[PDB]
């Protein structure tokens, strides 16, 4: 997905790269959960690409 | 969970611009066909406005 994302920069006219729904927490999450905190960290670092 | 705006718009435009000639037929030839066979029917037409 990394190099696919880099390749996608040349074709934003016809292809829009998005993060899959399964990467998000299943029920929204809660800040009382270390797992949910790590989910937030991963999503925050991955989104801007 | 994913945007479908582009997909919905593309499909609708194809339907709007289809090369169907039925509206041509109904407006021009269909009334003529009804008119020619009408006097020959065993049960003559019965209509309300």
């Amino acid at each position: 997905s990394f190099r696919v994302a880099l390749a996608g920069w040349l074709y934003n006219g016809v292809v829009t790269t998005v993060i899959d729904d399964s990467s998000y927490p299943k029920d929204g999450g809660s800040v009382t959960s270390l797992e949910n905190l790590w989910d937030f960290f991963i999503l925050a670092l991955a989104l801007p690409l | 969970t994913q945007s479908l705006v582009s997909s919905m718009r593309g499909t609708l435009d194809k339907l709007k611009l289809i090369k169907s000639m039925t509206p041509m037929y109904l407006q021009q030839l269909a009334p003529v066909e009804l008119a020619v066979i009408a006097p020959m029917l065993p049960f003559p037409p019965f209509q309300v406005p």
